[PDB]
């Protein structure tokens, strides 16, 4: 019943957001047997070294733990406007 | 960075060993001179050593620069650590294994990620020779690659309590070892030895070769001696004393069995079950290269 | 002087440290690739932009 | 037609972009709320009030309680915010290597097959995130794999719980059992399970 | 008394203090020697200050802070403790502060 | 139940 | 079955040869996970630092196993 | 008696260039000399190549000497916090083998 | 000279136990294992902790 609104809609969505300007780094290839990110440091002779991606651990943005029970709501709990009088620009 | 001299990196006064004693600073050979042996029933034999493994542990990506010298010495003789198997930073010597790394090994005994401003260094190549061998200690710890923590130091006992016809021979009496001694003698040498910087014998152990090399071999078998001296009183099953017409001799027994003993004393440092795989890795290790 | 925040530059903020400042001198530092080992590469204008 | 205004120095903005990732922890945060914002101004998803998870009327037969719990255990609420963020995560770039949030499942019900297919559909519909914390869900698959076939996780635990690829592309798997932290993912090791090396 | 150096109003006293000072064997110095950061978060974290201070307090504040450090055990172990006050396979996550 | 994006903690062990 | 189950060691009972006797075995024969001479080598050393265990010279099955016995005269 | 004295009439006589029995301050004062590898206290080096003597191995009172001590990013002694996760069935749970 | 700390179950627990200490010299005292027999052990490395 979703399919559609996912590959159909909610597609077109990331391929636009791809293309916005701060999404500026290749976050996976498709091939989950060989990509690695590709990693960069502010690197000095005078002694710094500071890596654009550390692990840290969870932090206070919030944005670090990824709970994948997220999949759930999506999958059984969300109206599109693809899916659902079905009408809807 | 240090050019390497002729002879090892040991040669330059910058990295001489010597631990106090007599209220001047003792080479360890003249320490060694005080060391007296007490034969016993019991015979060490020493079986060849099994060849270390050909895996490098993988240097894991560390921002930071590890000071893997205060590490290795500490694992090896300090007074209070524990758990060296742990963290696992000794990997990080295999950063430097690479041919052509940015990575450098400062004579501090850290190891920098880059290059860095006023910052000696010793000679890639040779750190390279060092770090081929050594940051196999990083596996220490993991089950395929413990090494023998039993047989191995028999091995220690043939090198420092050893007569010349004793070691040639490959098999010596177990031996008491004993010296006329002052008060927390055993604490005051094996502090003596942390500060070594002993990454310089490492390297030039490593790094030195053909007759430049054997040079070196008998130059500083007094210091792998001394080291060896720390680990012995480590493992030894017990340091007692005695007194004799207001003179006190130390006296381990023994040298070269491992009594796997691992609660505290205020004898002498104490080994972790961790501190034991190693110790004894760093022995397979440096036998290894120290024979051939 | 300039009117900017500020505020969190050159510190982590993890939830169970607290914040935490890191040094800001980095004077001729440059955009490097690095080994999955940590040490840095030479710039390559083959794979590097 | 020409306009008054300086060019877009893309140059520039890459390196200040870079410094301010290496300094800068809010810069992650800034970037997903752009994202996360445009998600909800795309008006592409909404929670609804009912749930959908369980066929008339299984969630009233007996036997399928230890299921049903099962699947309440894994069963978010819908929340706006939270979904959004799902979505945009998939395209923000990431600065503080993501970490999963632990599961504590040990696969003795037939029920636990939940807790794999929710990973499944997470693959899905977020390979990129799913990228990310696919070593931490390889710790979640090898009680799966250990409790289900206990030959075949035998051999493939034997062959090495992961790899590095060299040049030549060759992989080479470690034979070596182990847990995998994220502290792995910036490192030259990959779990093994995706190698999809038979 | 080091600090008396070129301070001091008595002559004799500046002149074998600097005396004592100008000897290669011997070297004063006030405030922070040494740094040691963590190798992952990159923040210092044990500093060593050279302070005005009994060479015996010292000894022993430095005993304590070796013992401390050198035991390489974080907070993190104390969940081995937890596991063994709580139901055989039962879970503790996080947060690992190392 | 509720989405939650962080280590849900819940006990607090004594030194 | 040790990677199957994760376990370092399974600790097996003995059988009593004669099968009309129901008294309760002198010791028990645990059989460790140890692949190679190495980890046979690490299991030996920090077994003799536990009390009450003994083992043979060699092994069938090529897997190491220790006897651990449950009082000093069993032994 | 007067063990403990470290200096003595810290004046300037008028007429001689020291006072007669004046007493300097002992040049082990103000050593602050280095923190040893191990965490023990030395004195500087008389020499180069030498290392410098442990401050507790002779009898003189040091009174500048290098301490290790935390940066604020250390803490310990702090209560930490975990989720714990309790087996999802008493039955499910195994003792033997380990 | 020295009242030493402890926390309220402690002072609970001292004050269970929770009197004299002083009928036992403690002049070389050791632990070791007596036999059945009442005679004292010699420490066995293989045997006692």
């Amino acid at each position: 019943n979703i399919a559609v609104a996912h590959t159909d809609h909610l597609s077109v969505v990331y391929a636009t957001m791809s293309n916005f300007m701060l999404n500026f780094t290749n976050n996976f290839s498709g091939n989950h047997a060989t990509f690695k990110p590709d990693q960069y440091v502010i690197t000095s002779p005078e002694g710094s070294y500071k890596p654009i991606i550390e692990r840290q651990g969870e932090t206070v943005d919030g944005l670090t733990i990824i709970d994948t029970s997220i999949v759930w709501p999506i999958l059984c709990q969300c109206t599109y406007p693809l899916v659902r009088s079905i009408m809807e620009e | 960075m240090l050019q390497q001299p002729t002879g090892g990196y040991t040669t330059l006064e910058q990295f001489a060993f010597t631990i106090r004693n007599d209220g001047t600073n003792a080479t360890p050979t003249q320490f060694l001179q005080l060391l007296s042996y007490e034969a016993t029933e019991n015979e060490l034999v020493k079986k060849t050593i099994p060849t270390p493994e050909t895996h490098l542990p993988s240097a894991r990506n560390v921002p930071g620069n590890v000071y893997i010298e205060d590490a290795i010495t500490q694992a090896l003789f300090g007074i209070s650590a524990q758990n060296v198997n742990a963290h696992g930073y000794f990997s990080r010597l295999s950063a430097l294994a690479l041919p052509n790394t940015s990575a450098r090994l400062g004579l501090d005994g850290v190891i920098y990620n880059s290059e860095t401003i006023n910052i000696p260094f010793y000679d890639p190549a040779a750190v390279a020779n060092f770090a081929a061998t050594y940051a196999k200690l990083g596996n220490a710890s993991t089950p395929r690659y413990r090494a023998d923590m039993i047989d191995i130091y028999a091995h220690v006992g043939l090198e420092l309590a050893g007569t010349d016809a004793e070691r040639a021979a490959g098999v010596m009496p177990v031996k008491r070892a004993k010296f006329d001694s002052w008060e927390g003698s055993l604490i005051s040498l094996s502090r003596d030895v942390v500060n070594w910087k002993i990454l310089a014998f490492l390297i030039d152990l490593c790094s030195l070769e053909g007759e430049a090399l054997r040079a070196f071999k008998t130059r500083n078998r007094d210091v792998f001696r001394m080291m060896l001296f720390i680990m012995s009183t480590a493992v030894a099953a017990n340091v007692v004393n005695r007194k004799v017409t207001k003179r006190v001799d130390r006296v381990l027994e023994y040298i070269g069995v491992n009594s796997m003993r691992t609660a505290g004393r205020t004898a002498t440092i104490t080994y972790d079950l961790s501190r034991h795989e190693f110790a004894a890795k760093f022995l397979q290790l440096t036998f290894t290269r120290w024979n051939a | 002087i300039t009117d900017v925040d500020s505020t969190d530059y050159g510190k982590l903020t993890l939830r169970f440290l607290g914040t935490l400042t890191r040094s800001l001198k980095m004077q001729n530092a440059q955009i490097r690739r690095i080994r999955p080992d940590g040490t840095v590469l030479r710039y390559d204008d083959q794979i590097d932009i | 037609a020409l306009r008054p205004e300086l060019a877009f120095d893309h140059d520039h903005i890459i390196r200040c972009l870079m410094l301010a990732a290496a300094n800068y922890p809010r810069l992650e945060g800034i970037i997903v709320q752009i994202n996360t914002g445009y998600v909800a101004s795309a008006n592409v998803i909404r929670p609804v009030s009912e749930k959908r998870y369980f066929p008339e009327n299984l969630e009233q037969n007996q036997s399928a309680a230890r299921l049903v719990s099962a699947v309440k255990a894994r069963a978010s609420e819908a929340d706006i915010s939270s979904i959004h963020l799902a979505i945009a995560r998939e395209v923000s770039p990431m600065f503080n290597v993501h970490e999963l949030k632990k599961i504590a499942e040990s696969f003795e019900d037939p029920s636990s097959i939940v807790v794999v297919l929710e990973f499944i559909l997470f693959a899905l519909f977020f390979p990129t995130e799913f990228n990310r914390i696919k070593g931490d869900i390889q710790n979640v698959l090898l009680l799966f794999f250990s409790r289900w076939y206990p030959v075949e996780y035998g051999i493939f635990v034997q062959r090495g719980a992961t790899y590095t690829i060299n040049a030549a592309g060759e992989f080479e798997f470690s034979g070596r059992n182990e847990k995998w932290d994220q502290a792995l993912y910036l490192s030259e090791h990959f779990p093994a399970l995706f190698s999809d090396v038979p | 008394p080091a600090l008396l150096r070129d301070f001091t109003q008595v002559n004799w006293l500046n002149r074998d203090i600097t005396n004592m000072l100008q000897q290669a064997g011997t070297k004063y110095g006030l405030g922070l020697t040494e740094t040691r950061l963590d190798y992952v978060r990159l923040v210092k974290t044990i500093v060593g200050h050279a302070l005005n201070i009994d060479h015996f307090a010292a000894s022993v504040l430095n005993i304590n802070l070796r013992a401390l450090m050198e035991a390489n055990v974080t907070a993190d172990d104390r969940i081995k403790a937890l596991q063994a006050h709580s139901m055989i396979s039962t879970q503790f996550h996080g947060p690992n502060q190392g | 139940k509720v989405i939650f994006n962080g280590l849900d903690v819940n006990t607090e062990v004594q030194p | 079955v040790f990677v199957a189950l994760g376990i370092d060691y399974i600790d097996i009972p003995i059988t009593n040869s004669n099968i009309f006797d129901d008294s309760s075995t002198p010791y028990n024969v645990r059989i460790w996970h140890a692949p190679t001479m190495t980890e046979v080598n690490h299991i030996l050393a920090l077994m003799r630092k536990s009390t009450l265990v003994s083992t043979h010279s060699s092994w069938h099955w090529n897997v190491l196993h220790t006897f651990h016995y449950r009082s000093e005269s069993d032994m | 008696i007067s063990v403990a004295r470290s200096m003595r009439a810290i004046v300037n006589h008028n007429e001689v260039d020291r006072p007669r029995g004046a007493v300097a301050p002992s040049s082990y004062e103000m050593d602050t000399g280095t923190l040893s590898r191990n965490g023990d206290l030395l004195y500087s080096p008389v020499a180069n190549g030498q290392v410098g003597i442990p401050k507790l191995e002779v009898d003189h009172i040091s009174f500048s000497n290098v301490v290790s001590m935390m940066t604020a990013n250390i803490r310990t002694g702090d209560d930490m916090a975990v989720e714990r996760v309790n087996p999802d069935d008493v039955r499910a749970i195994n003792i033997r083998n380990a």
